């Protein structure tokens, strides 16, 4: 267990970055190594992150 | 900064800034066909025209500050995975250590420039890497064959060739050039509306409902321009032997006391084909000089039959698979998601049978056991953790981390199951 | 109220035979096999009377002089560079043709714009060809499966 | 068909080994193994 804040859920729910998690999900049942499927699902998270770093200062 | 203030507020007011551009372009577009030298007139208001001169200015305007929110919008995030990409790249091979990008592969070689700027990891936050690698893998080298490959009064005080390094990354974004297109697309017919109205190819882009209907096609066009390539070779071949032998069943002659045209020149009996007999479609045997006895005949009798299928079955298997086979494609790829998103988890990835022997339990075990987003609200909580104040866990998965590796992930190896 | 109406003028009762519709059970599903379909059907032609409205102002530019309606000229002659028309000519005629376009056009035998003429008809064709075969057959068979 | 045949492969390529033809399930109860199980267990040009 852990914390999880607020406003990062506030950043989290917009259907914009939702949907590029669909997309996402569509592309990755599609190709990719799957030794490396979370690897890049890693790098999806730490720029999805990032975006929503992006999404607080507005 | 009131500006840099107000620069975020079309940060702030993109899309809804993107649907309204193609609001005026319709009323734009739609009295286009309003117009007659060339006269336009007016129907029902007073200054109709003149409302024109209005719209094209105010038009142009509006496809400026949508690239500008969208400037620091994508770029900002584009720059920074191509940036997140060199420090991941140059710390796990260290390819400007050692492997120096090949004859091809532009990317990391516009980048060959990136290197030594001295203000280089600007949204990576990890900075010390331009030196780490230079104490991992500059260790085995000289330190300054290193460091001399790493590391108002504002006309001369940025990282200059940085930005002119970040250019050629930003051009190859294709929607930055696609709006800067759109933006080029409204300076010249604005300035002559004759041209004004290939605004409306924006509808591409335009409801995303749409564009299952090009993808539909567009991932296939590889094997389309074959086919098309097939077919001009086929006449091509096709015109030859009547060019050899029925050239004289080829009139466009009204009568022959006309100046009677035959089709036995250098190079336009070919063109007369494939511009009549293939937009003729009912067979080429409604076109030539129709026979009724000859021995010829014969074989032009033959020669539409033979053609009238090769009308027929050519174009026809050309199009039909890519309108259907082209399509049930797509019917599957959205079927596709549906079954690991219902029978397997995605994170375990096991299966329905055992996160719903217990009842109602497979969802939320998908809800709870790996309810995937927690990770990512979970690694935002670890980034703004204390390393000093981690955990045993907060330390552990740190380190895996910090490795790239991930193995502490339930791979297909859930909880419940080693259970009882 | 279907019935008072077209009992009260025979010009216009005969479509209660509209309630086949929900007559044949059977039928049924052959209406619902493009029903569901037509949220998509009508950006399909949607896009349709655009690209032709892209289509005709090049002409209309270029080539309305290729644009006879007309019997000889001697006749009162028609062009298509009025208000708009051209375009609706277009629909009408072009997209009721099928045989192409380049059969109703005033046609070539010597122009230097006949080139651009040439090319005009033929990536019309295709957008007569592989437009409204890729509207229509996944709508009568990707809708079918 | 040829959707499908190109398809066709896709399965135990995927699925099962091509040698002892089992299941990814076996071979990923070990993390990232099947695909290794079928580039050590099995790896089959080394057969050849
Ligand atoms: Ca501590
Ligand atoms: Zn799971
Ligand atoms: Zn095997």
């Amino acid at each position: 267990y852990f914390e999880i804040s607020e406003s990062s859920r506030t950043q989290w729910e917009k259907p914009q970055v939702k949907e590029s998690k669909r997309q996402f999900i569509f592309d990755v049942v599609n190709e990719g190594g799957e030794k490396e499927k979370m690897e890049l699902f890693v790098n999806f998270c730490e720029d999805t992150i990032f975006e929503m770093q992006l999404a607080a200062q507005i | 900064a009131y500006q840099q203030k107000l620069l975020n507020y079309f940060a702030r007011n993109f899309y809804n800034m993107r649907m309204l551009a193609l609001f005026v372009a319709f009323a734009i577009n739609f009295i286009l066909l309003f117009y007659k030298v060339h006269y336009v007139l007016e129907e029902s208001s007073g200054y109709m025209e003149p409302t024109l001169r209005i719209l094209a200015i105010l038009h142009t305007v509006i496809s400026f500050f949508c690239i500008i929110g969208y400037y620091c919008l994508k770029v900002p995030l584009v720059i920074f995975k191509r940036e997140k990409e060199v420090a991941r790249k140059l710390e796990f091979d260290g390819l400007y250590i050692t492997e120096q990008p090949s004859e091809d592969d532009i990317k990391g070689q516009w980048d060959r420039l990136v290197i030594n700027t001295q203000s280089f990891p600007n949204n990576y936050w990890d900075k010390f890497v331009k030196r780490k690698v230079m104490d991992k893998y500059g260790e085995f080298y000289g330190r300054d064959r290193i460091s001399e490959l790493l590391g108002s009064a504002v006309l001369n005080s940025i990282d200059v060739k940085y930005q002119m390094w970040k250019l050629g990354v930003v051009f190859t974004d294709n929607s930055f050039l696609y709006l800067a297109w759109y933006m080029t697309m409204s300076v010249l017919g604005h300035y002559n509306n004759f041209f004004f109205a290939a605004h409306l190819l924006d509808i591409a882009m335009g409801f995303k409902t749409l564009r299952t209907i090009l993808s539909s096609v567009t991932h296939n066009g590889k094997q389309l321009v074959l086919t098309v390539g097939l077919l001009a070779v086929v006449v091509y071949l096709y015109t030859v032997v009547a060019f050899n032998f029925f050239r004289k069943f080829y009139n466009k002659s009204e009568d022959g006391d006309t100046p009677d045209m035959k089709c036995d020149d250098m190079l336009t009996c070919y063109m007369f084909h494939m511009y009549v007999g293939v937009r003729a479609g009912g067979g080429i045997g409604d076109e030539i000089e129709d026979p009724a006895g000859d021995e010829y005949e014969i074989y032009r009798i033959i020669f539409d039959i033979t053609f009238f299928f090769f009308v027929i079955v050519i174009l026809l298997a050309i199009i039909q698979g890519l309108i259907i086979d082209a399509f049930g494609e797509l019917r599957d790829q959205q079927e596709q998601v549906k079954e690991d998103m219902e029978t397997k988890c995605f994170i375990c990835g096991i299966g329905n049978d055992y996160f719903d022997t217990v009842p109602h339990g497979f969802e939320t075990h998908t809800l709870q056991e790996h309810n995937l987003a927690n990770y990512l609200f979970f690694l935002m909580y670890l980034i703004n953790k204390d390393e000093t104040e981690h955990t045993g866990q907060e330390s552990y998965v740190w380190k895996m981390y910090q490795e790239r590796c991930w193995e502490f992930f339930p791979a297909g190896d859930c909880f419940r199951k080693q259970y009882e």
